[PDB]
């Protein structure tokens, strides 16, 4: 009966860009989930595939703890069936996904004066990533006929994007902490179990 | 346990030189890229050049006058920069994915940064 350490993951002083999401599986523990679902720090609280009330009477074969910063009003991309640059470029859940989404406000953390220069996004790209892809490659971005030949400028774009946050933003511009848990049901024995 | 540090930065006359480096150290493994990037204060940090299996890019605004090296016996990459600018002042950053002992995930790292100011 070791804990699930979760506080790893929502205590990490430094968080993720999300083109470079982090992911952290969780196995072999018990997890109260009522601690997350209860705490006032957390904005965004909403699951998928399962409700709530039954996390801590379920047990899985793995969970995966998902995190990175976005702004506030990309939150909303965090779900299935979602788009825009966040879900399509950068980190994308599944239809069927089988989980939680849990967010905060992180601008005393995560913004700068001047900017941060951190938290960077993926701006461009070809095509819609799959659910669960990851793209980390800077590779120019080749907008037009002209082939880029590894220079950025008109038409040749770099792909990723810094965020800026700067502490005055509104809030909807304001940098959040996200943290996704996908809960795994495989045929192979449950290990991370409710209390 | 991976840090990056970075050294090199300085004040020099326009059309001067320097060379930044970018050097990783702790329980590194595979490194997928790395960027170099600037920004003055309150400016949107800006792309410089950037390396990823031997592959390089650059700015179109640096392109001719920088490069980027991986050191051939050392976890370090080297910016070189030539001919410098005013326009080239800023605070250089590098950012990295790397992966560190045990994993196969690319994480992200920055360093600290460094100052480079071109005076005419
Ligand atoms: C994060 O840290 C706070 C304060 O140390 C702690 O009370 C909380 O349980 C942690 N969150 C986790 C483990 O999810």
């Amino acid at each position: 009966t070791n804990l699930c350490p979760f506080g790893e993951v929502f205590n990490a002083t430094r968080f993720a860009s999300v083109y470079a999401w982090n992911r952290k599986r969780i196995s072999n523990c018990v997890a109260d989930y009522s601690v997350l679902y209860n705490s006032a720090s957390f904005s965004t609280f909403k699951c998928y595939g399962v409700s709530p009330t039954k996390l801590n009477d379920l047990c899985f074969t793995n969970v995966y703890a998902d995190s990175f910063v976005i702004r506030g009003d990309e939150v909303r991309q965090i779900a299935p069936g979602q788009t825009g640059k966040i879900a399509d470029y950068n980190y994308k859940l599944p239809d069927d996904f089988t989980g939680c989404v849990i967010a905060w406000n992180s601008n005393n953390l995560d913004s700068k004066v001047g900017g941060n220069y951190n938290y960077l996004y993926r701006l461009f790209r070809k095509s819609n990533l799959k659910p669960f892809e990851r793209d980390i490659s800077t590779e120019i971005y080749q907008a037009g006929s002209t082939p880029c030949n590894g220079v950025e400028g008109f038409n040749c774009y770099f792909p990723l994007q810094s965020y800026g946050f700067q502490p005055t933003n509104g809030v909807g511009y304001q940098p959040y902490r996200v943290v996704v848990l996908s809960f795994e049901l495989l045929h192979a024995p449950a290990t991370v179990c409710g209390p | 346990q991976v840090q990056l540090v970075e050294s090199g930065g300085g004040s020099v006359q326009a059309g001067g030189s320097l060379r930044l480096s970018c050097a990783a150290s702790g329980d590194t493994g595979r490194t997928c890229n790395l960027v170099w990037y600037r920004q003055a204060p309150g400016k949107e940090l800006e792309f410089v050049s950037s390396i990823s299996d031997g592959s390089t890019n650059y700015a179109g605004s640096v392109k001719g006058r920088f490069t980027i090296s991986q050191d051939n016996a050392k976890n370090t990459v080297y910016l070189q920069m030539n001919s410098l600018k005013p326009e080239d002042t800023a605070v250089y950053y590098c950012a990295a994915t790397i992966s560190r002992t045990g994993s196969l995930w690319c994480e992200e790292y920055w360093g600290q940064g460094t100052q480079v100011t071109v005076s005419s």
